[PDB]
DNA sequence: GTCCCTGTTCGGGCGCCG
DNA sequence: GGTCGGCGCCCGAACAGGGACTG
């Protein structure tokens, strides 16, 4: 049938006109199925034959389906899409099985040739012209930008009466895929299911029994849903022996997708292998740490794993745990050792950072993702000492926060690796540091003077004012003892080092962190530059020599 | 009722802002409110052929099972004063958004008010609506409801000429020098007035000056911190001088060594203590420029602010002190802060300020709606500050 | 202003669903 | 092979913002 639902009005962009692309070289088997489709659709009113009053054309093709027996008739509207009006996408994200409540009776089903059951707008149907080796669409074509959004809007309009009159049957609606849950006995359930198939039919929408799943395990959205557990459909990893950029991409994609129920997956090293490339085809050597990361991920994926479903009665819990190099894995459950789902956070936000900032970022990620899936926020189990957190959000100048949580002794634990004094150290040598660098030559100097007579000035090449300032701080850390007071006039460096980082994209700052961890009391103070305040003044005359004025 | 044609500014298309994840209770309240607003013809479902979108959520007010829907209309508001009010003893803020719902909206413009309700775990594509009346939260809503509201409030004003009734967005500020009680009773008279057609204290708002430490001993370090703070403040107060204090440091002293304050130093410091008392000179409010607000976290539930427009030309500098408990929610404190500050900036100038928040943007957006309580939403942007300014406004 | 460094967004490739 | 939309991740390119600098 063709839905008697009103067609969504669709125009083109101002001053644009339809496609005039001509067919490409086409294998026959594809053309045989093309015509066998095209002619049955023409029978059904889904495509109408056009003549030469229509100057438009666009390439078509086909592909196998999940069945693999039937054929998907795709059109290649790159040009038409470029010229069609803009829409507001209504698919706002993907449903996740871990946000399914336990239902007494369930069905999954799929709609018969769905796009081709929903009427295109007449005034638009002309730009949908194609020639099979001449028709036009009176329904929704596959490959057109507006067909997703339009289908989904429409399907919602259709289902709206049913949901209104059946508010206690839950209908998860992705594209035409419908999962239907109820708390009824199986009998009355199938009654309500036939009632919904009747409704969909009334709007011209067939639910082929071929795709009408009645018994568990319901195959849905890439998972298998059993009545009290769910699991992801099996994952197979690429097992090459020479990997390329695209072999790598697909590997990381399979991994990320796995990470949602396989706890512990790690992709940072592999991902880092992707830095700097150009084309999909560049074969690249696995580094030993990427190699080993792959090894341990593979080891993970051999084991069995399943989520459960969401009980709103119980609390939501997220527990987080640390791997190296700013990698983090979390598990969200409601009842110990019964994962609702797992995950991983690795994003590196910042030139400089520390484990505490990363943990908070992880918490935010999980909070937003929990809101999406269950509409509420989890309670946390975090490997950070209530003290480490009190100290941190005490001293740190940015607003920062973590919802209800509790500690869990699960090494590695999170700690700040050092601390800056609040007041200057009695008996600690005082270093006035400074650097300066020339903008034309890229020559600079960095050094210090000390209240105890010492003074050092190091020359640098291909450097930057900020770099010199950090170089002088590093120098002073290198040559001082276990307690030192430092005075710099570079709020950039002060701003980095107060933040208490423990990893940096910069090597200079990593060496600096190593020094700061080694000491026992550091005090870092600021003074405005070029204002004659000793001994900022003396060191500034020292490094400004030969590279300034 | 006849409809006022409204258009966008030239060379601007409407808003295209994605809807951000709501919580189950926020969604359910939004859907309740929205089905009744459809039953009353204020909103109409729309499709994906309308490419405009503005976010929507909802707030819970204190101790009342009533929810309020908030549309985040600032992107659209972009695309479209009683100076004695700061001087009243008591000032009550009334919500009067419902009134806008009684006037139709220009049809040509309804497609720009478009919004999408989300659904939990994406059970369902976004459910889209557009506005048929005047929307709560839009710049043009009070613009159009102008004459209607001057009519409505004619008799109440003529009756109580010592009262001030300001309107901004969906809010009505009523200020009077009445006693608490007589004030509240007059407010109830005004509510009964409004229902025929169908608590702030500006006196107690204080500026927080920059202040210098008073000590008996002074160390090399304390003096460098003083000279740094004065050097900065001189950019606001040109009368600040730092000659003498500076010269005391001259040479490569250990931070902990104590220096004694020479007579000129002690006088320069006392004169600089004065100069920081005089108010700022040459700072006049420009209505054609945005107000900017910077907020610094000083710790201990202490939050300092400055409202300005040209750098160093602070229109006002304030502070906001909350519970210093061990259960302090920094985000909660910050939003409560920015709401108070927006109220001050509205009462003083009738404009909202753009904020420079000290917070990771994600951290902000995750929670900040959990604690909102006002019918408007001011612009904001996120900063990565050095604790230099932080150290300067300290106490 | 220019240069330097930090941050954000936006679009590219893969993955996953229909 | 070759189309579309959504979401995720990750990277790089192109921005905006602010501090230090030259004569
Ligand atoms: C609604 C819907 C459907 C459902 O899929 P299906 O795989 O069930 O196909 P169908 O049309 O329902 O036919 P049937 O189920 O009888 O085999 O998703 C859409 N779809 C799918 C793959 C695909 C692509 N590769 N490019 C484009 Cl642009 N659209 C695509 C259109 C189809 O209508
Ligand atoms: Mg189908
Ligand atoms: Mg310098």
């Amino acid at each position: 049938p063709i839905s008697p639902i009103e067609t969504v009005p669709v125009k083109l962009k101002p001053g644009m006109d339809g496609p005039k692309v001509k067919q490409w070289p086409l294998t026959e088997e594809k053309i045989k199925a093309l015509v066998e489709i095209c002619t049955e659709m023409e029978k059904e009113g889904k495509i109408s034959k056009i003549g030469p009053e229509n100057p438009y054309n666009t390439p078509v093709f086909a592909i196998k389906k999940k069945d693999s027996t039937k054929w998907r008739k795709l059109v290649d509207f790159r040009e038409l899409n470029k010229r069609t009006q803009d829409f507001w996408e209504v698919q706002l994200g993907i449903p996740h099985p871990a946000g399914l409540k336990k239902k007494k009776s369930v069905t999954v089903l799929d709609v018969g040739d769905a796009y081709f059951s929903v009427p295109l707008d007449e005034d638009f149907r002309k730009y949908t012209a194609f020639t099979i080796p001449r028709y036009q669409y009176n329904v929704l074509p596959q490959g057109w930008k507006g067909s997703p959004a339009i289908f989904q809007s429409s399907m919602t309009k259709i289902l709206e009466p049913f949901r209104k009159q059946n508010p206690d049957i839950v209908i998860y609606q992705y594209m035409d895929d419908l999962y239907v849950g109820s708390d009824l006995e199986i009998g009355q359930h199938r009654t309500k299911i036939e009632e919904l198939r009747q409704h969909l039919l009334r709007w011209g929408l067939t639910t082929p029994d071929k795709k009408h799943q009645k018994e568990p395990p319901f195959l849905w959205m890439g998972y298998e849903l059993h009545p009290d557990k769910w699991t992801v459909q099996p994952i197979v990893l690429p097992e090459k022996d020479s990997w390329t950029v695209n072999d790598i991409c697909k590997l990381v994609g399979k991994l990320n997708w796995a990470s949602q129920i396989y706890p512990g997956i790690k992709v940072r090293q592999l991902s880092k292998l992707l830095r700097g490339t150009k084309a999909l085809t560049e074969v690249i050597p696995l580094t030993e740490e990427a190699e080993l990361e792959l090894a341990e991920n593979r080891e993970i994926l051999k084991e069995p794993v399943h989520g459960v479903y969401y009980d709103p009665s119980k609390d939501l819990i997220a527990e987080i745990q640390k791997q190296g190099q700013g990698q983090w894995t979390y598990q969200i459950y409601q009842e110990p050792f019964k994962n609702l789902k797992t995950g991983k956070y690795a994003r590196m936000r910042g030139a400089h950072t520390n484990d505490v900032k990363q943990l908070t970022e992880a918490v935010q990620k999980i909070t937003t993702e929990s809101i999406v899936i269950w509409g509420k926020t989890p309670k946390f189990k975090l490997p950070i000492q209530k003290e480490t957190w009190e100290t941190w959000w005490t001293e740190y100048w940015q607003a920062t926060w973590i919802p209800e949580w509790e500690f869990v002794n699960t090494p590695p634990l999170v700690k700040l690796w050092y601390q800056l004094e609040k007041e200057p150290i009695v008996g600690a040598e005082t270093f006035y540091v400074d650097g300066a660098a020339n903008r034309e030559t890229k020559l600079g100097k960095a050094g210090y003077v000390t209240n105890r007579g010492r003074q050092k000035v190091v020359t640098l090449t291909d450097t930057t004012n900020q770099k010199t300032e950090l170089q002088a701080i590093y120098l002073a850390l290198q040559d001082s003892g276990l307690e030192v007071n430092i005075v710099t006039d570079s709020q950039y460096a002060l701003g980095i080092i107060q933040a208490q980082p423990d990893q940096s994209e910069s090597e200079l700052v990593n060496q600096i962190i190593e020094q700061l961890i080694k000491k026992e009391k550091v005090y870092l103070a600021w003074v405005p530059a070029h204002k004659g305040i000793g001994g900022n003044e003396q060191v500034d005359k020292l490094v400004s020599a030969g590279i300034r004025k | 009722i006849e409809t006022v044609p409204v258009k966008l500014k030239p060379g601007m298309d409407g808003p295209k802002v994605k809807q951000w994840p709501l919580t189950e209770e926020k969604i359910k309240a939004l859907v309740e409110i929205c089905t009744e607003m459809e039953k009353e013809g204020k909103i109409s479902k729309i499709g994906p052929e309308n490419p405009y979108n503005t976010p929507v959520f909802a707030i819970k007010k204190k101790d009342s099972t009533k929810w309020r829907k908030l549309v985040d209309f600032r992107e659209l508001n972009k695309r479209t004063h009683p100076a004695g009010l700061k001087k009243k003893k008591s000032v009550t803020v009334l919500d009067v958004g419902d009134a806008y719902f009684s006037v139709p909206l220009d049809e040509d413009f309804r497609k720009y008010t478009a919004f999408t309700i989300p659904s939990i775990n994406n059970e369902t594509p976004g459910i889209r609506y557009q506005y048929n009346v005047l929307p709560q939260g839009w710049k043009g809503s009070p613009a159009i409801f102008q004459s209607s509201m001057t009519k409505i409030l004619e008799p109440f004003r003529k009756q109580n000429p010592d009262i001030v009734i300001y309107q901004y967005m969906d809010d009505l500020y009523v200020g009077s020098d009445l006693e608490i009680g007589q004030h509240r009773t007059k407010i109830e008279e005004l509510r009964q007035h409004l229902l025929r057609w169908g608590e702030l204290h500006p006196d107690k708002w204080t500026v927080q000056p920059i202040v210098l430490p008073e000590k008996d001993s002074w160390t090399v370090n304390d003096i460098q911190k003083l000279v740094g703070k004065l050097n900065w403040a001189s950019q606001i107060y040109p009368g600040i001088k730092v000659r003498q204090l500076s010269k005391l440091l001259r040479g490569t002293k250990a931070l902990t060594e104590v220096i004694p304050l020479t007579e000129e130093a002690e006088l320069e410091l006392a004169e600089n203590r004065e100069i920081l008392k005089e108010p700022v000179h040459g700072v006049y409010y420009d209505p054609s420029k945005d107000l900017i607000a910077e907020i610094q976290k000083q710790g201990q539930g202490q939050w300092t602010y400055q409202i300005y427009q040209e750098p160093f030309k602070n229109l006002k500098t304030g502070k906001y002190a909350r519970m210093r408990g061990a259960h302090t929610n920094d985000v909660k404190q910050l939003t409560e802060a920015v709401q108070k500050i927006t109220t001050e900036s509205i009462v003083i100038w009738g404009k909202t300020p753009k904020f420079k928040l000290p917070i990771q943007k994600e951290t902000w957006e995750t929670w900040w709606t959990e604690y909102w309580q006002a019918t408007w939403i001011p612009e904001w942007e996120f900063v990565n500050t050095p604790p230099l300014v932080k150290l300067w406004y300290q106490l």
